[PDB]
């Protein structure tokens, strides 16, 4: 037969063929267990990541909202004309940096949302 | 009517109605993805998808 | 150190023929048992080996299912048969009366019939 | 594929699929108790059973609420006190 | 498809099949920004052979050996019965 | 609004050309040119 | 051309079912053994366990008055101290001297040992479960304490 000679060298003990049939060095319990420690910590990236995409997403109601306040805080304590004459600058410097921050978002927001599938 | 007053109802009343001109546009616009792909690469999605 | 090196030599390979011994006896007991036959293997063959062959194609994320739809960019002459051209006339403007009436139903659905809730009475 | 605006789904999803043979499991498990309740209340029962409660305790000797009965060790006319 | 005049033309179409490959590359590939390549401790063929170079040269003259042949018909897999032989020899 | 576009400059790059009676890629099943020799 | 005469949709489907079994053992055998097993039986395993214990059984936040009451957990593995706040899940029929009798691990309980939910003191001969929905309806929090007086 072809095969014969190598086949004849293929005779096992039996505590040969109960140790294949345990699955001592190709079960690897402890690979296993890297493996799930391994997969458990990394949900660590989603966290980072819903993080990082709020953080993008609220940045233009920040400066919207909060800066907002702030000048209308000023707004609501000012009352003469050379102050309010320097005010309107800051008010048009605060729409152009509610511009600036809408922009960003937006790039950051391609960025994660875009699939190569 | 100590159980029946949490029974009186009243709906809601709005209305879902916009019209779309799309003559009045020439470019496309961005679109969000809400879920991610699950008919491609099924198998190895628990494994990939904490990358990018 | 060289005894002791070359000893340890031996011992790996002794290893390494305990581990042969129990590889061929787990194979030739539980696996080959337990081989598919073949009949449900996996339906497809890897971009790598197709490239290789020179059978790979790229393109078509789409895709045309009928053949009067494939043929019409070379036809040249009738792309679309005389009903199909009555047809698509039909369509030559969105329907904002449809998107009106069907948007007015379904908004008096969900609002009195699917968001629907209670309020106090004095 | 997937991306980090997409952790939301990802997580989600990873989440709660592996649960849902869970939730039928559950829903099945429920509806065969109650199957099982109402076979028992056509049967018959000394006291009666309330079917969408949790814990159905009483007996000739105990109360709806796990207590024992009170007044029940002698015998009445009118047969059980209930 | 793209808003373009004509997506049928050559430049569009050597742009997806580039796309393509990047896209399955950046996936599949083993680099240092691996998504794929990820908890390995049993490697396929490829892989396997292009990171132990010694193996593909032994199990590769054993099967022109053994079986007479080209390597164009060289297995993904070899079996046990070869692989112990190998060990023994 | 893409596909608008799409068509509009499809109207300005095809309907005054002479030359694109159809795609290129489908110029094999046209007739034959008569004059050609 | 759909469908095939003498062919049944039922034995259709069976074909279909046939199919998607075949193919799922065939790629759960060509897979790696360090992932497949843990993926596919012991996360499940112990995500329908916890699922169903939760949505099925009740279980009551357990609390002691005084650290003299503890009880001793020097032996057993896996928890050598006793920490208030204990989600202990329980069945319908459990009474107090069973619950007494889990917390202090079948040995002798101290004397005078009662239990109580929002300052209500339940009798040793009641069932829990009852005497939560009488007193604290949801609100299981249930505290161990000394009843000396
Ligand atoms: C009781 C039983 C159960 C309930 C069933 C009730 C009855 C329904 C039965 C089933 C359907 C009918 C069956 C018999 C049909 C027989 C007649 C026939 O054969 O042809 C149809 C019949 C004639 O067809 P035809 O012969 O070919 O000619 C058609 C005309 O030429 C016209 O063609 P056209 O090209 O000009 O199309 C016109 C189109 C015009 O084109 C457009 O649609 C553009 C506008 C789209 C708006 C955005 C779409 C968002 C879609 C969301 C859908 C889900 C919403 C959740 C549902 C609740 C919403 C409150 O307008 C529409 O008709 C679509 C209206 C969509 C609903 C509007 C929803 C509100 C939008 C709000 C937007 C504004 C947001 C801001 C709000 C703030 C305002 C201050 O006309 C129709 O009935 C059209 C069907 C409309 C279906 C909706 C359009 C498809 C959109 C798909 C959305 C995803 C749905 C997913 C489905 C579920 C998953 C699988
Ligand atoms: C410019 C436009 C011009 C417009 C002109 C308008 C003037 C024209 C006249 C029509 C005016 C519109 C009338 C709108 C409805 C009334 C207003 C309203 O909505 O009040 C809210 C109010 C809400 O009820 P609620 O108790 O306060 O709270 C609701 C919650 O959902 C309760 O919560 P829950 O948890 O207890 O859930 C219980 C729920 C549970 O529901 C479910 O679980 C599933 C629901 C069924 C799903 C389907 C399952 C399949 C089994 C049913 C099979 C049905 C198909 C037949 C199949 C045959 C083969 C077996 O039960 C239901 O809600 C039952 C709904 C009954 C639907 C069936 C009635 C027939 C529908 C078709 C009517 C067509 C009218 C067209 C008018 C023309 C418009 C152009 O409506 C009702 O009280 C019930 C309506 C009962 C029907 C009254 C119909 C008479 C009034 C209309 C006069 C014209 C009659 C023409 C009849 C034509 C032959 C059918
Ligand atoms: C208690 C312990 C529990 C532990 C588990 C124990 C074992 C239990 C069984 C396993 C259960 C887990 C199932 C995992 C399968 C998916 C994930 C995976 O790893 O698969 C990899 C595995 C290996 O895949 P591979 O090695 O990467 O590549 C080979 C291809 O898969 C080879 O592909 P192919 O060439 O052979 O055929 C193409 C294949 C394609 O499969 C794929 O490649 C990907 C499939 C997509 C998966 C996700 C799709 C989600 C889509 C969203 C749904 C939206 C619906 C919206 C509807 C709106 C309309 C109103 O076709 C399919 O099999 C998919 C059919 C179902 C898709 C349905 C989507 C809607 C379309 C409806 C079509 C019409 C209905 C079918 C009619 C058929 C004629 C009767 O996949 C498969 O073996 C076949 C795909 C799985 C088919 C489903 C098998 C039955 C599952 C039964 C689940 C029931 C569980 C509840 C049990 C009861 C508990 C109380
Ligand atoms: C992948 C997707 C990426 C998405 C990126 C998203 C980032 C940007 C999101 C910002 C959205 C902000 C819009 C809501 C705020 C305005 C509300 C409003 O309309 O007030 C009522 C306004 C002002 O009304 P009014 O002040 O005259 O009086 C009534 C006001 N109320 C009712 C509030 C009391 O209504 C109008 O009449 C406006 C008409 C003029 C047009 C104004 C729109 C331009 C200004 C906003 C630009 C923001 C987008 C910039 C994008 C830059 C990208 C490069
Ligand atoms: C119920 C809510 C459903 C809503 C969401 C789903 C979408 C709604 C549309 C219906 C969904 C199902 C579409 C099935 C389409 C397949 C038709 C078909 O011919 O397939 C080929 C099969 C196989 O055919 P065949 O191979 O035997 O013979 C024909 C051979 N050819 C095709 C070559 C000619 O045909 C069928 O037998 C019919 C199968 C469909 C009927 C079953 C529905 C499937 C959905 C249930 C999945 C669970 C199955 C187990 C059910 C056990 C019941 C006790
Ligand atoms: C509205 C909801 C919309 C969302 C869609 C919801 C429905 C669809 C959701 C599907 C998304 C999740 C799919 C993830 C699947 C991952 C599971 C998985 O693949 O397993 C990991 C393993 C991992 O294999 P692997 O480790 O070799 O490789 C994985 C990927 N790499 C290479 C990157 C590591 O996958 C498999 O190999 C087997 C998968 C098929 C089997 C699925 C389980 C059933 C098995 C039953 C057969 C049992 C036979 C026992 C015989 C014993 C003797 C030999
Ligand atoms: C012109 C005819 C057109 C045909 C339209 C037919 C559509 C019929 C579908 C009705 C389905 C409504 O489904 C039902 O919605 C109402 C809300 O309004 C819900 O109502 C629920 O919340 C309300 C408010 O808290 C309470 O009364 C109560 O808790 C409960 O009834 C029900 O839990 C749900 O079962
Ligand atoms: C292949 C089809 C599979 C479909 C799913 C079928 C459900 C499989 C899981 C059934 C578990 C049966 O095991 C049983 O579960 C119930 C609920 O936890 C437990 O019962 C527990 O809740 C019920 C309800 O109060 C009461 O019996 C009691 O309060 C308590 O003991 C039993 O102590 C346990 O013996």
């Amino acid at each position: 037969r072809p095969g014969q000679g190598s086949n004849a060298q293929f005779q096992t003990s039996l505590a040969d063929k109960t140790r294949g049939l345990l699955g001592v060095g190709f079960l690897r319990p402890t690979k296993m267990a890297s493996f799930a420690a391994t997969f458990l910590l990394n949900f660590r990236f989603y966290f980072m990541y819903m993080a990082r995409t709020t953080f993008q997403a609220v940045r233009p109601l920040l400066a919207f909202s909060v800066f907002g306040e702030v000048m209308k805080l000023v707004l609501a304590t000012m009352s003469s004309g050379l102050f309010s004459f320097l005010f309107s600058f800051v008010l048009a410097f605060e729409v152009f940096y509610f511009f600036l921050q809408c922009y960003i978002s937006y790039t950051f927001l391609t960025m994660f949302f875009t699939v190569l599938f | 009517l100590l159980g029946h007053t949490t029974s009186v109802t009243m709906g809601n009343s709005d209305i879902f109605f916009l019209p779309k001109p799309s003559n009045l546009l020439k470019i496309a616009l961005p679109a969000f993805v809400f879920m991610p792909n699950l008919t491609i690469f099924t198998r190895a999605f628990p494994f990939y998808a904490h990358t990018s | 150190i060289q005894h002791w090196n070359k000893s340890y030599e031996k011992q790996v390979y002794s290893e390494s023929v305990a581990l042969n011994r129990t590889f061929q006896a787990r194979n030739q007991l539980v696996l080959d048992r337990l081989k598919p036959s073949g009949a449900y293997r996996l339906p497809a063959v890897d971009y790598k080996r197709q490239l290789s062959r020179g059978t790979l194609v790229e393109g078509a994320d789409f895709y045309l299912p009928t053949a009067q739809e494939q043929q019409r960019l070379a036809r040249h002459f009738e792309p679309y048969s005389e009903q199909e051209q009555e047809e698509r006339r039909k369509f030559r403007f969105q329907s904002i009366s449809v998107y009106l009436a069907v948007a007015l139903g379904a908004s008096f659905v969900h609002d009195y019939f699917y968001q629907r809730r209670p309020v106090a009475w004095c | 594929s997937t991306s980090p605006g997409l952790a939301f789904a990802n997580l989600t999803l990873l989440l709660d699929v592996p649960q849902l043979p869970a939730i039928w499991a559950v829903n099945a498990w429920r509806e065969l108790n109650g199957l099982f309740t109402e076979m028992k209340t056509l049967a018959g029962t000394s006291d009666l059973l309330y079917p969408s409660n949790r814990y159905n305790p009483q007996n000739e000797k105990t109360n709806r609420m796990g207590r024992p009965r009170k007044y029940n060790h002698g015998e009445w006319m009118f047969g059980n006190s209930y | 498809q793209p808003g373009v005049v004509d997506p049928e033309a050559p430049q569009e179409v050597e742009a997806f099949k580039q796309a393509w490959h990047s896209r399955m590359g950046k996936f599949n590939d083993r680099s240092d920004t691996p998504m794929l390549y990820a908890y390995m401790n049993e490697l396929p063929s490829w892989e396997y052979y292009d990171l132990h170079r010694s193996a593909f040269l032994e199990h590769m003259t054993y099967f022109l050996v053994r079986t007479g042949g080209d390597f164009r018909f060289f297995p993904e897999m070899p079996p046990w019965q070869w692989l112990a032989h190998m060990e023994n020899l | 609004g893409k596909i608008h576009g799409a068509v509009w400059r499809m109207k300005h790059l095809f309907a005054t050309n002479f030359k694109m009676v159809g795609h290129p890629r489908y110029a094999y099943a046209l007739p034959k040119n008569p004059l050609l020799q | 051309p759909l469908g095939v005469k003498g062919r049944s949709v039922f034995a259709g489907m069976r074909s279909f079912i046939g199919q998607r079994l075949g193919r799922l053992y065939d790629s759960f055998y060509y897979s790696q053994s360090s992932t497949k097993y843990v993926m596919v039986f012991l996360f499940p395993a112990g995500i329908f366990y916890t699922r169903f214990r939760a949505d099925t059984k009740l279980g009551y936040h357990v609390f002691i008055n005084e650290e003299k009451l503890y009880p001793d957990y020097s032996q057993n593995y896996f928890d050598t101290k006793w920490t208030n706040g204990r989600k202990v899940y329980l069945d319908d029929e459990t009474t107090v001297e069973q619950l007494k009798a889990q917390i202090y691990g079948g040995k002798a309980a101290p004397e005078n040992v009662k239990v109580a939910c929002r300052g209500r003191v339940f009798e040793d001969a009641d069932n829990v479960a009852m005497a939560v929905r009488a007193f604290c309806k949801r609100d299981p929090r249930l505290l161990l304490f000394q009843d000396n007086l």
